[PDB]
RNA sequence: GAUCUGGUUGAUUCUGCCAGUAGUCAUAUGCUUGUUUCAAGGACUUAGCCAUGCAUGCCUCAGAAUCACUGCAGCAGGAAUCUGCGCAUGGCUCAUUAAAUCAGACGUAAUCUGCCGCAAAAAUCUUGCGGCGCAAAAUUGGAUAACUUGGCGAAACGCCAAGCUAAUACAUGAACCAACCGGGUGUUCUCCACGUGAGACGCCCAGCGAAUGAAUGACAGUAAAACCAAUGCCUUGGCAGUAACACCCAGCAGUGUUGACUCAAUUCAUUCCGUGCGAAAGCCGGCUUUCCGGCGUCUUUUGACGAACAACUGCCCUAUCAGCUGGUGAUGGCCGUGUAGUGGACUGCCAUGGCGUUGACGGGAGCGGGGGAUUAGGGUUCGAUUCCGGAGAGGGAGCCUGAGAAAUAGCUACCACUUCUACGGAGGGCAGCAGGCGCGCAAAUUGCCCAAUGUCAAAACAAAACGAUGAGGCAGCGAAAAGAAAUAGAGUUGUCUUGUCAUUUCAAUGGGGGAUAUUUAAACCCAUCCAAUAUCGAGUAACAAUUGGAGGACAAGUCUGGUGCCAGCACCCGCGGUAAUUCCAGCUCCAAAAGCGUAUAUUAA
RNA sequence: UGCAUGCGGGCGUCCGUGAUUUUACUGUGACUAAAGAAGCGUGACUAAAGCAGUCAUUUGACUUGAAUUAGAAAGCAUGGGAUAACAAAGGAGCAUUUUUAAAGGUUAUUGGAGAUUAUGGAGCUG
RNA sequence: GGAAGUCGGCAAAAUAGAUGCGUAAGUUCGCAAGAAGCAUUGGCUCUGAGGGCAA
């Protein structure tokens, strides 16, 4: 039905200026929700910059010069998200779209042997014709024989080449997990106890490293290691520890004097 | 035309609703099969999403089901002999689902001789006495198989999927229904 | 249509129009500080109030609040930043005892006179408007505009300008081209 | 809630009161809902039981709940 | 800035209103506007009526060219047209609308869902040659456009007939290669029996999806023995063990999910028409039964984008609105029908319910929020209008296609209005953008462009080779509103320390004129400059500031003329009847100032 | 692909039985589109704005920034129990445990699986 | 055609049964009222509902 999106309609987290135009690139269906993922459009014009404006970055999609989870990918208005792997091998640039301690979407430089590992969320399992369990990750994969220990919310090492799971990660307690909705986003934690509330949403408690706790539901959390020291992935810099606001205004402040 | 809407409907407190758009095509209805029995007239119906419906405006045959013998047979309708909506569609020879209807009884006679050997090779003889061991049967469905015809319900909605399913009577149910067709 | 660039108001009319107290403070610095009318006095007058609301916000809060710590921290850093304040005095209380004249000192025109680039204010005035004055090397043609504590020291005569280090002005040049005419 | 009325055939109508907060005042209001619940005849209530009910889907022009457990 | 003041009395102290006062992205109107930035802009009244023009189309290497088309000499480009996708978005408006819509918070296990992501696929005796046999890279079939011929018609986003020819259009159709698994059987044959028998071999079926039945879709409060028939073992009479299973598989599911399921999925029986299921019998690239890649499509399935339904709490005034609903559905029950699905949504039958002073029903004004104004606080008030939601396309209805419409720059009918005509007939829908006409107190250009933002799409850009887009952007008009900011600055001498007056001398700068230029899609604004060898310009700086006032409220004249209860002023108190602090003027002064009055609403007071 | 298998109590996971206490309020936490309102930083010459930009001055840094808030009521989790609310009762309208023995009257385990039996647990009374 | 006839609708015409909806001013609240109006009626073949008496 609807094919167009409004930029005041459109997350914030894209980082589109509300005077530049009225409109912004609506993401197709696809792997990840439209409020949950980064258009393909916005990463190689608004964030990498390599393009200047929409039709250079038609000229560079189109060519098939951006992999997504090691495909190429020909629509700017394909939906990007949590964990996705983008390559730019003809520019060496290796991306996992992250959320950085503030909620917002950062693209963490991945090495080799790295960028063929993306993190999938189990979200549901079921059964396909012939009698084979089918797991449903987040981003929207079908996996056809995934271990038989799998749970839903489990976190499935995946392996882009290949296309073959390569281990498992229970969502069980004292994990390390990262928060991909509401407001602690961002945020990384291990998880200290699961509330359970049947019929409605459960409630996970986390503690950060430094031992500050928080709390989210427990389908905003990404299980992403075994301990918050073992972590799975690489995470973007603030390592998932919100600062103080009062404390990081005081940091930024001296630091813009020291350069001054 | 026909809307399943609740916008023309009273308020539970008496109140007029006062209709403040037009008639939407996702709230249609459309008239009903009236199924009679006769040679087999059906007509497709485009339904939501390009899905087709089977509207079956005459039905004759159908897939009857033995329930204690967890098996089925295709057999021919003779006639439609109770309606608990009314008595003017038994009259009308009308088929909808949950209705009385009388069935050919020849495959369920033929199939019951076939399988356990009884009229109403060694092996198949060992398996014959082997399958009426602890095999009971009642005697109204027998006694109807003697005489040809048998009570069975419809299951299947013919004005939906176009087909006269069933299954045939059998204990509390079928007294229940011969009761009410003396 | 579907523009979305905000603007907002910075002055209001006092609510008394006629008060002679009033009327006459405000002539006292219209005079003194060169103005040209009084809406930039009821500028200031916003500038103050705005100000001192905000610091009696934070005054009520308990003076470990956290929004107090920030808040009132980047409260005293602007007025001592742009020199309402002076370094000596850090506590919030400070900034309701600011008066209109602790603004009216700070800008450019008033600044420019102070420091002997100017005879008066009026003078200072228009040798602002006319890109005599520039401040870290800018140009600046504001007289509103308010001086910070650390941009003082590099207040000067433009280098564009005749009495910087630019070309003679347009009464010599003009009289230059008469001469050579002649 | 409340059982309210029990005449029409396994339904119940049933009454939430509840205080109602009017903001200009400071004060509130009492306030009451009804309900048509499906009543199960594993249940038996009676005018002033309360009992819990579990939404479902629509059973009629105005059954949204059933009767999940009576006390007394 | 948590504020008041004038008017009731001969004076006083109250109550109390009237008047004054400040704001409004509140409008309109009057007077006046030199710069510069940023902006609302036919909502109000008439969801009134509309001339004209333009607003939605799309082609890659990669669906179909024999243009009697153009270049080159078969290679390219290719008008038309068929085919595939979109046109259900966007834009506009606010008429309807109070158990509705909407907001926050929930649900769909009650359902549909094209494009997009990740997946799945073993049914289906076909073709050639010969006469059933032998073989296999399946060398399938009939049409129809464009085009030609004849044309009809006044025309018509109107048509007829014949002749050609395509497919990723339509239709048909693929054996062996090619598996595992199961259910019925045979008076089949080999064995063991002396039949709950064991093997083969033969025959019907055994794919996804759909229908109807039958099972499974777990257990999770008791320990010990004996006997009988069948059967596993150790042993040649027992019970030490021990997943299960009469080989060819000695572990090829004894184990889906949820809070919950009649769901997922598996097995058995029967059924499947056309209203399902090709390896499109498809198209391009490289390396050469050559094998590698790209994308294109049928069906199955579940994520995503949605759609539809339901409703937990809330939502103005009115009782000079107290009962409302129930033939012909009102509240509930039963079996159905219908639906995508739940449902009095609907047929039949049954029962009397259901709602209402905690205001039902009815009437009145309203699109709903996010939010705006005003505000010490509490509040009051506005919200047609950018974003979200809903609804409509003159008024109603109905419908086709399609994943999605009860679509309106789609169709059908009626009503009203209206256009063309050759009189036989054929059309129309600006509450899209510009523009008109009316209506009004009241609201711009019949402009330029796809450069940006997006949408669609066969589509990256380029190369003979430029997709559309009144969405959107940019300019014009535009004192709605908002920001900045000119109309002069320094002295000289004299006159009446400062401060006036005359003149008198220095500089400075824009308004404006231009440019090597810059900007811009192109222009235009804004910025830069008035030589960098080399560039115009203030003295009455005539480049001349206005709008209201001068008894009080309320800042500012006991001035001078005129008029004489007249003319007139005056928001209120009042002034004016010959010496007017109030009218008409002059001068002077006051307030705000590129702004200032007036009217009407609204907030404060 | 046996390439396998081994070198008395307290947990946590699910079922089955066993007398039941909420709500308002208040503190934390969640879940909550932007635009708009507060607000951090930032000499777009200032400002109304915008979310930019800043600094080296050989091809690039800041692993640049775009922080935080408030937002009615209702809904969600959890802590506190003073003040209250809802419900119940109306007080004769009401209610001991533990040893032991003896008497009576469709479960595991016996190698599975299909009957039959009897033996006891365990409850039921006395 | 429809009261133009005539003193005058005199005379004639017209309306009709039953059943279901519906029914205004005024009123002494009883009426007005069959107000006014709008629908259905045949034949045939069926199907429901409405009972008595015994064990
Ligand atoms: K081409
Ligand atoms: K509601
Ligand atoms: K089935
Ligand atoms: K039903
Ligand atoms: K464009
Ligand atoms: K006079
Ligand atoms: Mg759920
Ligand atoms: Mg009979
Ligand atoms: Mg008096
Ligand atoms: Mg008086
Ligand atoms: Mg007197
Ligand atoms: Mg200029
Ligand atoms: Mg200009
Ligand atoms: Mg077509
Ligand atoms: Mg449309
Ligand atoms: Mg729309
Ligand atoms: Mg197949
Ligand atoms: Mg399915
Ligand atoms: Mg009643
Ligand atoms: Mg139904
Ligand atoms: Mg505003
Ligand atoms: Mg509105
Ligand atoms: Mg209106
Ligand atoms: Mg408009
Ligand atoms: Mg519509
Ligand atoms: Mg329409
Ligand atoms: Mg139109
Ligand atoms: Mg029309
Ligand atoms: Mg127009
Ligand atoms: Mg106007
Ligand atoms: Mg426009
Ligand atoms: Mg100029
Ligand atoms: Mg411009
Ligand atoms: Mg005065
Ligand atoms: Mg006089
Ligand atoms: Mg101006
Ligand atoms: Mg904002
Ligand atoms: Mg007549
Ligand atoms: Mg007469
Ligand atoms: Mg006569
Ligand atoms: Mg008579
Ligand atoms: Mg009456
Ligand atoms: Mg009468
Ligand atoms: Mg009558």
């Amino acid at each position: 039905a609807k094919k167009h999106l409004k930029r005041l309609y459109a997350p914030k987290d894209w980082m589109l200026s509300k005077l530049t135009g009225v409109f912004a690139p609506r993401p197709r269906p696809g792997p990840h929700k439209l409020r949950e993922c980064l258009p393909l459009l916005v990463i190689i014009r608004n964030r990498l910059k390599y393009a200047l404006n929409a039709r250079e970055g038609e000229m560079i999609l189109r060519q098939g010069l951006v992999h997504v989870d090691n495909h190429p990918r020909r629509d700017g208005k394909y939906p990007a998200g949590f964990m996705d792997v983008v390559e730019i091998p003809k520019t060496g640039d290796r991306f996992r779209l992250m959320y950085d301690v503030k909620g917002r979407f950062a693209l963490v430089n991945l090495s080799e042997a790295e960028a063929q590992i993306k993190l999938m969320k189990v979200v549901n399992l079921y059964t396909a014709t012939g009698r084979v369990p089918v797991a449903v990750t987040h981003d929207g994969h079908r996996i056809r024989y995934p271990d038989p220990h799998t749970s839903i919310g489990d976190t499935i090492v995946y392996n882009v080449k290949e296309k073959k799971c390569v281990d498992l990660i229970k969502n069980r307690q004292g994990k390390a997990v990262i928060v991909t909705g509401g407001a602690n986003r961002g945020r990384i934690g291990e998880i200290v106890k699961v509330e359970c509330h049947p019929g409605a949403f459960n409630i996970a408690h986390l503690k950060d490293a430094s031992g500050a706790e928080f709390a989210t539901r427990a389908a905003n959390i990404f299980v992403i290691g075994k301990d918050l020291n073992n972590l799975q992935v690489t995470v973007p810099k603030q390592q998932g520890l919100r600062m103080n606001v009062i404390q990081e205004r005081e940091e930024r402040l001296i630091a813009a004097e020291a350069r001054k | 035309g026909i809307v399943r809407s609740r916008l023309h409907k009273r308020k539970i407190t008496g109140g007029k609703t006062k209709i403040h758009r037009k008639r939407m095509k996702a709230e249609l209805g459309r008239l009903p099969a009236n199924t009679r029995l006769g040679a087999r007239r059906v007509s497709p119906v485009r339904a939501r999403g390009g899905n087709f419906k089977i509207r079956a405006l005459r039905l004759d045959t159908g897939n009857f089901a033995w329930a204690s013998e967890a098996i089925a047979h295709r057999v021919r309708l003779l006639d439609v002999v109770y309606n608990a909506t009314s008595n003017e569609l038994v009259r009308t020879k009308t088929l909808v689902k949950n209705c009385i209807v009388a069935v050919d009884a020849a495959p369920f006679k033929r199939w019951y001789a076939k399988h356990y050997g009884i009229d109403l090779s060694p092996k198949l003889q060992r398996e014959w006495t082997r399958r009426r061991r602890n095999h009971r049967v009642e005697k109204a469905i027998a006694d109807q198989l003697r005489e040809g015809r048998v009570l069975a319900r419809i299951t299947s909605r013919p004005g939906q999927s176009g087909r006269a399913d069933g299954i045939l009577l059998e204990g509390a149910e079928l007294q229940f229904y011969l009761k009410r067709l003396e | 249509m579907r523009n979305y660039n905000n603007f907002n108001r910075v002055w209001k009319a006092p609510r008394r129009p006629f008060e002679k107290e009033r009327l006459d403070r405000e002539m006292k610095l219209c005079g003194q500080y060169g103005l040209r009318c009084k809406r930039e006095i009821w500028r200031v007058n916003m500038t103050l109030s705005k100000m001192r609301r905000t610091a009696r916000l934070l005054l009520t809060l308990p003076e470990n609040h956290p929004r107090r710590l920030l808040e009132g921290s980047a409260i005293m850093r602007r007025c001592h930043e742009y020199g309402f304040l002076d370094e000596e005095k850090d506590k919030l209380d400070y900034v309701l005892s600011l008066t209109v004249p602790d603004i009216l000192e700070r800008r450019l025109q008033t600044i420019v006179f102070k420091a002997g680039l100017a005879k008066s204010v009026h003078h200072a005035r228009v040798l602002i408007q006319q890109r005599h004055i520039a401040v870290a090397k800018q140009i600046v043609t504001i007289p509103s505009f308010i001086v910070r504590v650390s941009s003082e020291r590099h207040i000067a005569f433009a280098d564009a300008s005749p009495f910087g280090n630019g070309r003679t002005g347009r009464v010599k040049r003009v009289r230059a081209k008469a001469a050579k005419r002649h | 809630g409340v059982v309210h009325s029990t005449k029409m055939h396994r339904t119940i109508i049933i009454r939430r009161n509840y205080l109602h907060f009017i903001k200009k005042y400071q004060r509130y209001q009492k306030r009451h809902k009804s309900l048509a619940v499906h009543c199960s005849p594993a249940f038996d209530p009676k005018q002033g039981d309360e009992v819990v009910i579990g939404q479902c889907r629509p059973l009629s022009k105005t059954i949204r709940y059933n009767v999940l457990e009576v006390v007394s």
